[PDB]
């Protein structure tokens, strides 16, 4: 009837329909001989019975149960017994377990997201093991950030162990998941990434052969892109060599709302940038973990070095009172009026290329709407910059 | 006055099977005949479900041991009488199981406020153990005789252990986990399986109008289940009645294998003590 097609759906149907046969036929069997007499006593040994007594003392016999309620009693009867046992145990302790493990291997993860307005839901997808999941999760819900209000969701095609199950719940109103792929476009369609905001991509830096993970990331970036050009998207890469590949897929903008992020380029260039200057390496890589300031009291370098640890760097539009004035001044005005530090200042021209400058000489005075970098312990405290006229 | 117990069972499966209905009708109710404080109000229930803040880690705390009341209560109730009258204004007695079963009722609301998806909820294990627990204490109330049926399943709440562990920041280990979960699994199915033995038995089948009783208190049921899952066999209890020999059938059927697969595992993950530790 072209009903069962698949594997496992023959396997147990199979099964359930042999055991269910010699079950009954056993049944049969015993109500029979027991029900009528032996000859060679003339029938006068009869045991009365119903066919539900002889069922159940089929089935508390097959599972090595037992028990002294009711046993057959004459000859026959006895004789199938001894022989049934030989195959029955077997058959039993052979199939019950099977039957058991094929059913019930339900994914538990299904399902699909859904949409809420009024906030933001972004994606995950790749290395996904608790150390990277860890790292990722105290970094971006850190309370020292601005108010955040998002939720994350994840993919992969493992399903997760009971270890990671622990962080996967324990942030029960701000972690979901969804096991598949993304590499199938249907997938891609449960997660919503239509009405998403970004798609971040952990890549595996500790890995054996290191052009086969780069490959793998490059067709995954492919993947999303075909399902969507207007994606944003926020990657890892392992070699400069081959991060330029990423450069030719059709809908990567540079100039809007696109980036990548490099390894070897990076770590290069901390070392190289830190061989003018000792230590330029720490003081740049403690600015971009979100740190919380400390109480030491002993008198070593550790509390003076925690003093500036928890430091971090933010960014804000300025002041429109600000525009008619010097660069010196105005950092000046600042620290003084504001203990707060400044680096770099934006863009400038009056041109459709996006330039950055950092530490402006005295050439340069401020135009209205610019925004700017800041070092600083939290970001509330960075705001101050909204206006300061009246204020002393 | 005549017996009662058809009324108890009834009040409750029309919560359950009629709670079907209208989450299926308000799906299809569509017109097509296919931020919110909404919204708001579902993140509140949400971090108030787990362990997010101390308002949230008291609830979950008082949960865990209420669980456990609830089940303590059940023992005293059993050497009571299948069915008779105790009158609710004079005793100390179904007044705490009225006030855990008023606190299970805002338990459970809170639960089904911050679900993603209503239907599947709905049919979760941990919720048709309410429903068929919260209506009976209070149709009591109303007619002031309760009844023993359908009381047992208030033992199946121990599988929520894991969960109300997990968020307290407990047991963050693969080993821990794997066994308080295997035990949990154990201990209430051993207890539940035992309560149904018991509710069935005591009363009679009514095939014959309950003329086929044979007595039996709880702790009896408890080591008749234990002889027969292990396969050690006696002949000490065997029960009599037609619908306790099919669940006995059934029960063997699945679930033997249960017993000889999960104590060799808990055997195993306990006992791997370091013996050349120390110093
Ligand atoms: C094996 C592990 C999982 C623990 C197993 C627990 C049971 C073996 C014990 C624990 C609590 C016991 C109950 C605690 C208290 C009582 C009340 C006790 O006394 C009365 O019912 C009072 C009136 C009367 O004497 O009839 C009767 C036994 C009973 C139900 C006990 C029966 C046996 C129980 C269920
Ligand atoms: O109601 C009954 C049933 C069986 C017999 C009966 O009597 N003698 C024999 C036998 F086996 F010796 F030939 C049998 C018999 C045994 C096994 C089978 Cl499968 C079928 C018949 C009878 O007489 C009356
Ligand atoms: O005189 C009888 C009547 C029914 C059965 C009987 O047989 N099998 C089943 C079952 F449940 F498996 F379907 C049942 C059964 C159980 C409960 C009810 Cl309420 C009604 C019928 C029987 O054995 C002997
Ligand atoms: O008084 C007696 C006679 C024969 C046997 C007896 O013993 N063994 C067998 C067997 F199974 F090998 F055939 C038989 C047997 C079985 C069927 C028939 Cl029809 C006749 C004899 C017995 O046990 C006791
Ligand atoms: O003390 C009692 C206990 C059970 C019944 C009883 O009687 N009939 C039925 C049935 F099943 F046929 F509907 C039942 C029954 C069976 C299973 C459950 Cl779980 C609950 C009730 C009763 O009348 C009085
Ligand atoms: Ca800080
Ligand atoms: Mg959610």
């Amino acid at each position: 009837l072209n009903i069962l097609k698949t594997s496992n759906s023959i396997k147990l149907v199979n099964l359930l329909s042999i055991f269910i046969s010699t079950w009954l036929t056993a049944a049969g069997f015993i109500h029979l001989v027991e029900n009528s007499g032996d000859p060679w006593e003339n029938f006068q040994n009869n045991q009365a019975l119903t066919y539900w007594e002889c069922v159940y003392l089929l089935m508390v016999t097959m599972s090595t149960v037992g028990y002294g309620d009711v046993y057959a009693k004459t000859t026959l009867g006895r004789l199938f017994m001894v022989f049934f046992i030989l195959g029955g145990l077997a058959m039993f302790a052979s199939y019950v377990p099977e039957i058991i493990e094929l059913i019930g291997n339900r994914k538990k993860y299904g399902g699909s997201y859904s949409a809420v307005s009024g906030r933001k839901h972004i994606v995950v997808c790749g290395h996904i093991t608790l150390e990277s999941v860890s790292n990722f999760l105290k970094d971006f819900l850190h309370k020292d950030r601005d108010d955040v209000n998002v939720e994350i969701v994840f993919l992969h095609n493992i399903s997760p162990n009971l270890e990671l199950e622990a962080l996967f719940k324990r942030h029960f109103t701000q972690v979901e998941f969804y096991q598949g792929s993304v590499l199938n476009p249907h997938d891609l369609a449960r997660v919503k990434i239509e009405s998403a905001d970004a798609c971040l991509i952990l890549a595996n830096k500790y890995c054996a052969d290191p052009d086969a993970e780069d490959a793998s990331n490059i067709m995954r970036v492919i993947s999303i892109k075909n399902y969507h050009p207007k994606i944003r998207i926020i990657t890892q890469m392992l070699q400069y060599h081959n991060k330029a590949h990423l450069l030719n897929i059709p809908s990567w903008n540079w100039k809007e709302g696109d980036d990548a992020i490099c390894l070897a380029e990076l770590k290069l260039g901390f070392i190289a940038q830190s061989c003018l200057a000792q230590g330029l390496s720490t003081m740049l890589a403690n600015l971009f973990s979100m740190r919380s300031f400390i109480k030491i009291e002993e008198d070593t370098w550790q509390k003076y070095y925690l003093e500036g640890v928890s430091n971090e760097m933010y960014t804000e539009y300025l002041s429109s009172a600000f525009v008619g004035l010097s660069f010196p001044t105005v950092c000046e005005l600042c620290f003084v009026k504001l203990k707060l530090l400044m680096i770099a200042i934006e863009y400038k021209s009056a041109n459709r290329e996006s330039r950055i400058l950092i530490n402006p000489g005295n050439h340069l005075k401020i135009q209205e709407g610019t925004l700017g970098f800041f070092i600083a312990s939290d970001a509330k405290e960075v705001k101050r910059a909204f206006f300061y006229c009246k204020a002393c | 006055g005549q017996r009662m117990w058809w009324a108890f069972l009834a009040s409750s499966m029309v919560t359950f099977f009629g709670g079907l209905f209208i989450i299926l009708l308000w799906r299809t109710l569509k017109y097509l005949w296919t931020v919110g404080w909404m919204t708001s109000v579902k993140d509140w229930a949400g971090v108030m479900i787990s362990a997010q803040t101390l308002t949230g880690r008291v609830l979950v705390v008082l949960v865990f041991a209420l669980s456990i009341g609830a089940l303590v209560i059940y023992f005293i109730d059993s050497s009571n009488p299948i069915e008779s009258c105790q009158n609710f204004y004079k005793d100390f007695t179904l007044q705490i199981d009225m006030a855990f079963n008023v606190f299970f009722l805002l338990y459970f609301g809170l639960r089904f406020i911050a679900a993603n998806d209503k239907l599947w909820f709905w049919l979760e294990v941990n919720s048709v153990v309410d429903f068929f627990t919260v209506p009976p204490v209070f149709v009591s109330v109303y007619l002031n005789r309760s009844w023993l049926g359908l009381r047992f399943l208030r033992a199946l709440r121990l599988i929520q252990f894991s969960e109300i562990l997990q968020f307290l920041n407990i047991l963050k280990t693969s080993n821990s986990i794997k066994l308080v979960n295997l035990l949990s699994i154990f201990i209430s199915t051993w207890l539940t399986a035992a309560g149904f033995i018991h509710l069935v038995e005591n009363s009679g089948d009514p095939w014959e109008n309950f003329q086929n009783n044979q007595a039996l208190t709880y702790w009896e049921c408890v080591y008749l289940l234990m002889v027969t899952m292990s396969t050690v066999g006696y002949g000490d209890v065997y029960a009599k009645t037609t619908l306790g020999r099919l669940f006995m059938v059934f029960f063997i059927l699945g679930g033997l294998a249960m017993f000889a697969s999960y104590v060799p595992e808990i055997i195993e993950l306990i006992g791997n003590r370091k013996k050349y530790g120390g110093s």
